RNA sequence: GUUCUUUGUAAAGUGCCUUCGAAGAGUCGAGUUGUUUGGGAAUGCAGCUCUAAGUGGGUGGUAAAUUCCAUCUAAAGCUAA
RNA sequence: UUGACCUCAAAUCAGGUAGGAGUACCCGCUGAACUUAAGCAUAUCAAUAAGCGGAGGAAAAGAAACCAACCGGGAUUGCCUUAGUAACGGCGAGUGAAGCGGCAAAAGCUCAAAUUUGAAAUCUGGUACCUUCGGUGCCCGAGUUGUAAUUUGGAGAGGG
């Protein structure tokens, strides 16, 4: 059983896997379903861009979060500053996340600049039935795309303040291990006397 | 129903074996021995107008 | 909080311009209302004491409070429960015999 | 509004006003039937804010189950294999003895539709609980579009398949880590994780 | 290709290359990973030497990107600058036009001094760097901004 | 695309100031027992026993006390792809 | 004596509804052993087969008492990946997820908790008529032990 070195393999297959094999014969047949599905919303939803536009979000999980992604919805507080209420956005396309708010100011006037350039960039048709018909783009996304902001430049100056860079991390690293004893020093003597 | 059907083939691979094939389009001793008749032609390759 | 900039450290962080938005109206569940109070109120009055909460008034006079919040502790779920309940019953006792 | 008085009321079930009301009642469930009609909610308030109206359609319907574990019935205790199967006086049931109660209810009024249920009494015996029950047939029910989705075909016997309340919570349906093997369906969940997924480029 | 297996050369042969006295069965000796400390104790030790037992300290939930650190050497340092820009840095080196390069955008967490760097003045951009990889930037003429 | 009916001193949306802001109980939670889970001083579930609070409660993967912070709003329900 | 109210009955009362089949897929209950560990009892097979209850064209789940510790994400589901990893286990045999990231698909919502109190404004049924998957009028009944309207925490309401 163990023998002629090899690594040790752990294979789970001590149950009846055989009655759970999926096969995915049909990743060319449900492909061609989703863009016949794609194409026959299309039609029905007329010349609306198949999908809503996202506002640009940064990631969390310091792994991800050097990183812009498009989100879910304008964070209310964003739909107001756009000049425009919630339950009227809806309705033009502009999802509206309810549960998220905003605390960074840079992603908060990204996405106000985001929704300033889709309403001019709207034909919004009115209820009667005039029809001026504005034949359809299919993505909203790939007109509004979600762009990496400018952190800095090309070049620049070298500024050597004289603080060596690995002593700062070092000594942040320290303080903060023995930051909790030392405020028991500073409780230890101020009961003295 | 779960055996190997399809073969993955590199993507630089498989243009390189459509550039050789492009290639074996070049001087008749290839298709001479391939099976066409090609002997009376002007040259190979063949190009022709647009109008087709 | 301000962060420092750096990756480690106590406010490890990129410095952000903070926004302070506004707060969560669903974050206000803990007071309820005047009214509330008054129902709660009047409640107690009607209702009176449980069996258990009856032990406990007699234990606070008797035996003090550290023995109390034992008793309640075994009766109720957590530590923090019996404290907030041996107060309560304080305020009976409170209102009860001093004026 | 009265209904807050009553809900303050309702949770000091060891005061002396409603521990003589609770032994009253119980002699009196008791010495009905295990399933009969109930003309009024015991709990006016407790029902109304599960789902009950005071209109034609809504049926309350009192049930009393067994209390305690659940004996395997094995006769004269064996059980026919390993020591790690013999138990047979602690078992425990897995569906809550409220579920049992609104399925017992589900099969005597099969033309209703089970929406909730509420405890309203037990003994050392008995456990006692109230159920509410919706007409789907009445035109009461079949109009009125904020009740009208009970009488469309996916609701038949909810209790029997663990979707009212007390069946999500004994299937462990929730949010967050607590809830990893039960938040989608547990035998979904198993067999999604137990399925070798083959592509045709092999990957 | 099964033409090209040993099976149809051992097609005439009786044992069909396993054996007239090993009788080839089921499982001679054991299932899996049977007998690691019994009877395969003379392989689990010489080729899988520290397989039973237990050395560190339990980590329950342990999340993978917590510690996402990838490094970055002094080898290289300058791949994450384009190759249209690099030689016209390259043979221009002087300061207040120096490059900054920064590391957490190409997917690196921390830089380390094992390379030679030419003598240019570089400004670095990084969560963490190393002791000596400071002192062989500050050399060239460069510096680190340390960045979250 | 056309056509017939005006719903209505109806309904709906947005600004400022002021007072309020009700929100689910034998339930949460705890002990114990059985079962289950990768969940490990106890992941979920269930039986029994105890039994809550209202600037409260749950969660933050090591049990406990103390002091903070972060994050949601349970014990009611509907809904395509 | 008479007329109500409450509770509980009766009728081949007026009008409806439930059963059974199918069961590949779905939602639950119940629940093994052969086998593996070269024996075997925990474990494994397996939270499987058999047994039972209940649906649909999908079902289930679903608009956070969530993930997170971040420069914060933002209903559910599925795929790729995380990962044969954290962890569990005579720490033996073996078992074994989840957050982030990319993609498919995208949709949000309302009851309880309020005095309409200058008007129960709500609804079933019967009957008559009509443009009949219903509408109008009239008459009994349901209902104040609360049916409508307004409000659902993202708020919102009373007011000015």
């Amino acid at each position: 059983a163990i023998s002629k070195n090899l690594p040790i393999l752990k294979n789970h297959f001590r149950k009846h896997w055989q009655e759970r094999v999926k096969v995915h014969f049909d990743q060319a047949g449900k492909k061609v379903s989703r863009r016949n599905a794609r194409a026959t919303r299309a039609a029905k939803i007329a010349p609306r861009p198949l999908d809503l536009l996202r506002p640009v979000v940064r990631a969390p999980t310091v792994k991800y979060n050097r990183k812009v992604r498009a989100g879910r919805g304008f964070t209310l507080a964003e739909v107001k500053a756009a000049g425009l209420t919630a339950a009227y956005a809806r309705t033009i396309g502009i999802a509206v996340d309810h549960r998220r708010q905003n605390r960074n100011q840079e992603i908060f006037d990204a996405n106000v600049q985001r929704l300033k350039e889709y309403q001019s960039k709207i034909i919004v048709f009115p209820r009667n039935g005039k029809a001026p018909e504005a034949e359809q783009v299919l993505s909203a996304a790939a007109t509004f795309p979600i762009a990496q902001p400018a952190t800095d430049v090309e070049a620049r100056a070298v500024q050597d303040n004289g603080e060596s860079a690995f002593r700062t991390l070092r000594l942040a690293r320290s303080e903060k291990k023995f930051r909790g004893i030392r405020e028991k020093r500073a409780r230890e003597k101020a009961e003295a006397e | 129903t779960w055996r190997k059907w399809n073969v993955k083939v590199n993507h630089n691979e498989k243009r390189y074996a459509t550039a050789s094939a492009i290639a074996a389009t070049a001087v008749a001793s290839l298709v001479l021995a391939r099976g066409h008749r090609v002997e009376k032609i002007p040259e190979i390759p063949l190009v022709v107008s647009t109008d087709l | 909080t301000v962060k420092t900039g750096i990756a480690i450290g106590l406010n490890k962080g990129k410095k952000v311009t903070s926004m302070t938005p506004a707060p969560k109206i669903s974050y206000k569940k803990g007071a309820a209302s005047n009214r509330t109070k008054f129902v709660r109120s009047l409640v107690r009055e009607i209702a009176g004491l449980s069996p258990y909460e009856r032990r406990l008034i007699d234990l606070i006079r008797n035996s003090g409070e550290k023995r109390a919040r034992k008793v309640a502790k075994k009766r109720l779920g957590s530590f923090t429960r019996a404290k907030a309940k041996v107060e309560e019953m304080n305020n009976i006792i409170a209102a009860s015999r001093r004026h | 509004g009265a209904y807050k008085y009553l809900e303050e009321l309702q949770r000091k079930k060891q005061s002396d006003v409603l521990r003589f009301l609770q032994r009253v009642r119980v002699w009196e469930y008791r010495q009905k039937n295990v399933i009969h009609r109930a003309a009024r909610p015991t709990r006016p308030d407790k029902a109304r804010r599960l789902g009950y109206k005071a209109k034609q359609g809504f049926v309350i319907y009192r049930v009393r189950v067994r209390r305690g574990n659940r004996k395997r019935p094995v006769p004269k205790g064996a059980t026919y294999g390993k020591p790690t199967n013999q138990g047979v006086n602690e078992l425990k049931y897995q569906r809550s003895l409220r579920a049992t109660a609104e399925e017992r209810v589900g099969r005597r009024a099969a033309n209703l539709r089970v929406l909730n249920s509420y405890w309203v009494n037990q003994d050392s015996t008995y456990k006692y609980f109230e159920v509410i029950l919706v007409d789907p047939q009445h035109k009461a029910i079949r109009r009125d579009a904020r009740y009208n989705w009970i009488c469309d075909p996916v609701h038949k016997h909810r209790e029997a398949r663990g979707l009212t309340a007390t069946g999500k919570k004994s299937r462990g349906i929730n949010k967050g880590h607590k809830f990893n093997n039960t938040k989608a369906g547990r035998r979904k969940t198993w067999k999604r994780q137990n399925t070798l997924s083959l592509w045709r480029y092999r990957k | 290709p099964s033409r090209f297996t040993k099976t149809r050369k051992h097609r005439g042969h009786v044992s069909a290359g396993k054996g007239r006295i090993g009788k080839h069965r089921k499982h001679p000796g054991g299932r899996g990973m049977a007998g690691g400390q019994h009877h395969h104790r003379i392989n689990m030790d010489k080729y899988h030497p520290g397989y039973f037992g237990k050395v560190g300290m339990r980590y329950f939930h342990k999340q993978q990107a917590h510690f996402w650190k990838p490094v970055l050497n002094l080898d290289k340092l300058w791949t994450l600058i384009p190759e249209d820009k690099r030689d016209q840095y390259l043979k221009s080196a002087s300061k207040e036009t120096a490059p900054v390069i920064d590391t957490l955008a190409a997917g690196y967490g921390k830089i380390l001094g094992k390379g030679r760097i030419p003598n240019v003045p570089v400004i670095v951009k990084a969560r963490f760097v190393s002791k000596l990889a400071e002192e062989k930037i500050r050399a060239a003429g460069g510096v680190v901004e340390l960045i979250a």
